[PDB]
């Protein structure tokens, strides 16, 4: 259950939930696994701050394991596109795709809470598709720019050269928020700003 | 008993490929040549195919075995002889291939599945490769033809009827 | 979850949702797979940009795996009969039909995003069908005036010959944003604005 | 989700509406699922509301369907007919079985098809199974023909065929493009892209 | 199953329900299991919370039988990162993670119900996850991380060394509102405050 | 489909539904299963009628086969906490967890219509719980436990001695309402307030 | 689909829905089959209506196939202990439990119309429920003791003896509403207007 | 179809024709106890065509081809993949043959994991052990250094009956 | 097939393969009495690779076992687990073998509560006196002290054949 | 074959109550019952009993086959006799019921189930109260114990080790 709140000013009460409430202040959440839906609305916040204000940065926190491969791709691409700083935030986990997004983020504006965990893995296809040789050999050929295509961009946000990202990718590779910085992911680890 | 006739059949030398093939029937027909091979390695068996085909790594278990028998391996194509059917049609002894005259002969290109990681997916198609190119070696061999009509031709299913398969080379006989 | 915000001017506060406000500035977003449905929806929604205002464009953005033929030819037709022009955007992926759409909008206005990826290739069938053969060779004709009607429509649009793209989507052919431009199905790859 | 919202000003007042109340608005029903007895009734009052708003305009249906049940059709059909208002039916992608006799049962001069559009036609079928005695599937089987001819008939009297070329046509399904849908009878313009 | 009510004064007449009333208060309520969704619910919730007004608490009733553990650092990196201070309340139950969170609480503000109860125990993988050896020696290892961080992040809000955290969440351990406070994860334990 | 009504007054035309009606006149209805939903639902209503006035008395009609223990003592606990005094009124049936909440309510103010029975049992488990003998034995100790955790809060608010309840318990025990008023569950059975 | 209306006077428009509407004139809806959300449903309808007047009358409309037992003594007990009398009216059937709830409406004003059935039938369980023969006693004489409640309490309103109501009940009886009068579970079987 | 098994086990030939679990693993142990009890010294010939299964299974018949008096032929019919190729190539020493059109798979282990975190500890503790004594003994059989066992064997790595015989898992290829 | 066990049977040789429920458990208590009857001072061998199952089908085994006039001999190949690792330790001192590579799994009872309270406090009872009456047992057959039986057996302790028989599971390791 | 073990024991004397009782192995043990008796009516028959309980009508049949046999019947309780095993065991000839050393057995009242009308439910329970009282008289009888014991530990669940059993009275003898 998801309560709402009531905000007001002497021009009128605004009633709004946590997340709207979020949105206002241009941050997005990208807390499920990236799946074509989740990539779709996650643009289309992307692109209307980029309208309502395109000088002011827009935030990313991300809960996620990761998701789909074009979902991906498109978000990544809107993230650069849009003319706004990117401010991405991981707290508890960043996994996959989700890990990369996180690097995506505009530098010096990318960090993780604490406790943080990162992952990162090359493509994997939990399913079976199956063809003819022919076809398999056309995916099968696909699967592997799609993987090199991970390796290199992550290489250009990180910092690493593709080389090792594919020699650190063949096995998972969980690192903590603090691993996440030296390894060039994120730029800063939120301090617990609180008082205790 | 349908196993009653097929066992007095085998005291005839002759044996049924009669299902798709996968390990256990690659494994009882492979038993089946070695005690034939035993009993008499000079009679020849005769091997029954209506098969629409199956696991190549059985098909090459049965294919081996047929080669290395030391008797004579006759095979005849009644009602259908697909894929890996065909394949062990046209791996019959030269000279004692037998299509009969309403058979069939289906002649395509391996299928299969990818799954696993990209790695893991990279090896599975190395696999491809080399078993496209091994398999349709085999059957350029079976038939006489070019490897570059059996590529071509296996790309799509090609169908064969009792004739066409003769002049094609899988056979080298039509019974009447 | 998807918020909604809240607008406010001088004459009232308004408010609205992500696809409310791209829908408000003409912009349709085709991005789920292309059923019955979904192309009832978009067509509805083209028609309804075209009579709010003719002389103005509207513009797809397109992250699908594509759908149905006929589904794609109402929404194909429906795009040409409109008399605004039509802007494609590819933003992840545009396949099988929604590849044909993407070719499909008004010369100039396609494009895609750099690191979309383009797919073409020629209708399937997941499905059986079954019944008497003769029922069957009538469903087999029309599959085949399918086929032969994608790669003449593809055609009319990249500029090439139907007899190449019934060749490139003999097996299917993945085209990165760039390779796509030069075949002919989109204009342009944006560049980063940031 | 799938579907936004629009807004619509005047002088008068701010009007919130989606795409299938603005197509209302103008007099246009869309068709475009499986007619089933929901469907049938859903889109009969649509009908009965428009001639009830105004009589004397025309209304336009949109098509794009696979078909349906038969006395949904046959609900359908009436209604188009009784209305006083002129039908304008408008095929975009598909009219097919029971969707291509409402195609044809357009008021005539105003059925038309958009160009890429196919027409389907084929007589009644049954997917499931029905079970009884033989005695009932007598009465059923009858029935099932007498739909048949009824199917032909009125085929027939919007097309300008006869019933007995309708019937020969009928016997396996006939896919028709949108300029053989007009040659046929069925339809009678095909609209060119005014781009 | 759940009215909602009205409120009045010279400004208005109000229509809430019963846990946004609750939200008004800075109450949230953490009652369902803790998974994805659950925890970004939250954190929006303590966000908010935050931004509305950072010097005054937030109070969490809990009532939990824990969750999935990225989600649990999560919540707990926010409840430790937000400047405003917080009052941890277990009603009926606080257990597995939402044990841990009940004692991260800000300290003084840890309470729970008489007849309340704490449940601790390790983390457990109720699902079978399959692979190679190099990737399960992979996952044993992260697994064996959540462990210690379970237990070194409530030995430095209980007091007590982690090496006896070890030994207790060895087997599941059980704690009425009283033992608890005795172990460490809560302060007070609620006074029924009733006349009759 | 449940109507709604309309009241109105000189200050304004209210639109509400029975269920709101009844929160208005602070009677709470606990009439379902309670599991972990329903507590919390129930336990934020109680905590909400206490913030709009402590010195009103609340009910609870109470018409459910009972439920879940941890939330049987959620419940429990905040209705003794809360300042406000409580109805507890059974309508047709308080069996089990919901029996303890119908004694539990503040003393003079329980009562039950004519044909209204209460079933009073001893905790079971449908299910099945497995593991190691450990985990068992663990698990049991608890279950016993919370076996006498029901029979102590049963004595308190039945007079009864727990080692009673214990008895009456061991098998289920099925009490009319004035059966129930003779045990000390309730205080008055309702009689028919009918001018027919 | 079950459509909305607009009613209009001097004071304000007012949108409601056909239930709204009858509740309006104090008119409950009981024709699902009661279990224990339809029952506290019920109660709470009642209750309220009591609450907006107790010197006017409440009509229960029933079409419904009975339900538990529980639920039915929860809601008999209510419709009792309201001081508004209530009006009992079948529509088309009243069986088992629900038949219980035509008959005790007040006295005069239980109807039925000319084809409403009633249906009476003694306590049947279509599960199963399992376990020691020393649980199986407990439950199957609380069982005994709901089937004679139902016998004593129908005893009540129809002016049969309990133990008539035991010797029609062993098996299912079926009433017309003509008949349902002669037995007497409704005073009157309406004539149409 | 079981009589052409059993014609054959009176000539000392025996199949492991399918996936290796605890009960073809023990029809098979049973068939050499009762093959090196009727003869001592003729060999037995177990021909493979197998994907894998258990390595409990496999230790099974592992031990009991190495105890026999007799010797154990091993032929590669078709496919002997992963505990398949272990058995494959435990047969004796110069009696391990590979069919021309055979395949041999040779990759590391694979499970699960679930239970407790102090479960999954203990569980993982094996795989490492199992792990290091499945790559000993292939690196035994084959005559290949330790090293280079666990790097091909990280994923799934082919042999044609060619390159099975240079790599050690078989001494000839029958023609 | 069924008749490989059988020729072996007349060799005094019996398979615990599978689980051990009421279904093997009786089989093969049926077994020993007949092979007993046949002849009662020669040995029957015990061959066990079975992943555990049942206390009371497999008590049935044991109480079998020890009251049978012949010695048992009982062998472990591949993997001798629960229940398996119990009927392997029972065999007759001197005369418990395991393959090279089997591998011996000892740990504590599995089971499950359900029903009352009062149920369940009675299936508890049993917990206790099950479990502190294995460990005895388990003691015997290893020469362990209680305390170490219960302890390493709190979570899965698993055994490669040399550690076993350090451990007293087995008088020796066939080669 | 398991079922050539169990024919090799009966022309030995030996049958087995290896599974849950129901009707259809108390049907093949009253029938190995009735075989046995006409073969040789002054031998003894050795029930070995290794179950968890089942239907008291498929029982009943068992324990009345049991006691009106000729011969005698030898009763042994192998690792568990519980519930109708309990009984079918201590129904064993008086002397020759025998426990093995680590067996258990499992005493507890009838499990069972109601449904349908009011009426039909009061039926169910009047046997229910019979049957209760007919199974404790006779567990009663095999024990030596007063009835009110058997009432007393059958409520629930009442587990007894071989050497408890014996003091107890569900056997004689323990053997070793
Ligand atoms: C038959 O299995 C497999 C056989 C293989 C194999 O064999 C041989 C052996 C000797 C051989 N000598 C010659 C000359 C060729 C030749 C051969 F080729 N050689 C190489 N590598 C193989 C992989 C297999 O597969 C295993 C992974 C798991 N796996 C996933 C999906 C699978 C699948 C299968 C069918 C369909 C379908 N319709 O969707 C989908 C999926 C199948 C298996
Ligand atoms: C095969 O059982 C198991 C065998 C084990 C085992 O054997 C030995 C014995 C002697 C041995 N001598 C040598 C030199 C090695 C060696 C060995 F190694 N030694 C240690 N511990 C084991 C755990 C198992 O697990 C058993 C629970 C039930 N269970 C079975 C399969 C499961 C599973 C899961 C996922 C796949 C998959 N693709 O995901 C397949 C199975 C999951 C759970
Ligand atoms: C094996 O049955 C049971 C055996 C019992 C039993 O035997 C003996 C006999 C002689 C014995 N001499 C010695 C020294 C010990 C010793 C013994 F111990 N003595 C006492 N009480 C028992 C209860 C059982 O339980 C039975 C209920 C029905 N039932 C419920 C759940 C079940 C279950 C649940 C979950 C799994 C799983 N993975 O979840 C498997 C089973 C299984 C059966
Ligand atoms: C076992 O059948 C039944 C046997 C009965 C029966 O036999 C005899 C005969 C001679 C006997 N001489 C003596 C001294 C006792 C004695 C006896 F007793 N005598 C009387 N009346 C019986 C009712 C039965 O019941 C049948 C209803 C349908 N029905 C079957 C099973 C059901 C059920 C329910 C729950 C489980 C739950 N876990 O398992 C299993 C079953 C529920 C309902």
């Amino acid at each position: 259950i998801l309560p709402s709140f009531i905000e007001h000013s002497s021009f009128g009460v605004k009633e709004s939930n946590p997340y709207n409430k979020l949105f206002e202040e241009r941050i997005i959440f990208l807390g499920v696994q990236v799946d074509d839906a989740s990539a779709n609305d996650i643009m289309a916040q992307l692109l209307v701050l980029e309208s309502l204000d395109p000088d002011r940065d827009i935030t990313m926190y991300i809960n996620s394991p990761g998701g789909g491969f074009t979902s991906l791709m498109a978000i990544y691409d809107t993230m650069q596109y849009v003319r706004a700083d990117i401010q991405t935030v991981c707290l508890g986990q960043a996994a996959s795709a989700a890990a990369v997004l996180l690097a995506a983020g505009t530098p010096g504006k990318r960090m993780a809470l604490p406790n943080a965990r990162v992952l990162i893995h090359q493509p994997s296809l939990s399913g079976v598709i199956q063809g003819q040789f022919s076809d398999l050999e056309i995916q099968a050929a696909e699967i592997e720019r799609m993987r090199t295509l991970m390796e290199t961009t992550l290489a250009r946000h990180t910092g690493k050269d593709a080389g090792v990202i594919r020699k650190d990718t063949d096995r998972d590779k969980i690192l903590t928020a603090e691993e996440a910085k030296d390894y060039g992911i994120i730029d800063t680890v939120l301090e617990y700003r609180k008082l205790s | 008993l349908t196993d009653s006739v097929y066992e007095r059949l085998l005291s005839e030398r002759i044996i049924f490929l009669g299902s798709e093939v996968n390990d256990e029937i690659a494994n009882r027909l492979c038993a089946q040549i070695l005690l034939l091979a035993a009993e008499d390695a000079s009679k020849d068996i005769s091997l029954y195919i209506n098969s629409p085909g199956g696991s190549i790594s059985a098909g090459m278990a049965i294919y081996d075995t047929m080669v290395l028998a030391p008797c004579d391996i006759a095979t005849y194509a009644m009602g259908m002889a697909a894929s890996m059917g065909e394949f062990l049609l046209a791996a019959g002894t030269k000279g004692k291939r037998y299509a009969l005259p309403h058979a069939r002969i289906l002649m395509h290109q391996p299928l299969g599945g990818v799954t696993g990681s990209a790695a893991d997916i990279a090896i599975q198609a190395e696999q491809f490769a080399v078993i496209k190119k091994e398999m349709f070696r085999l059957n350029a061999e079976f038939t006489g033809q070019p490897i570059e009509r059996i590529e071509a031709d296996s790309d799509r299913d090609r169908w064969f009827t009792a004739a066409e398969a003769l002049e094609y080379g899988f056979v080298d006989h039509i019974i009447t």
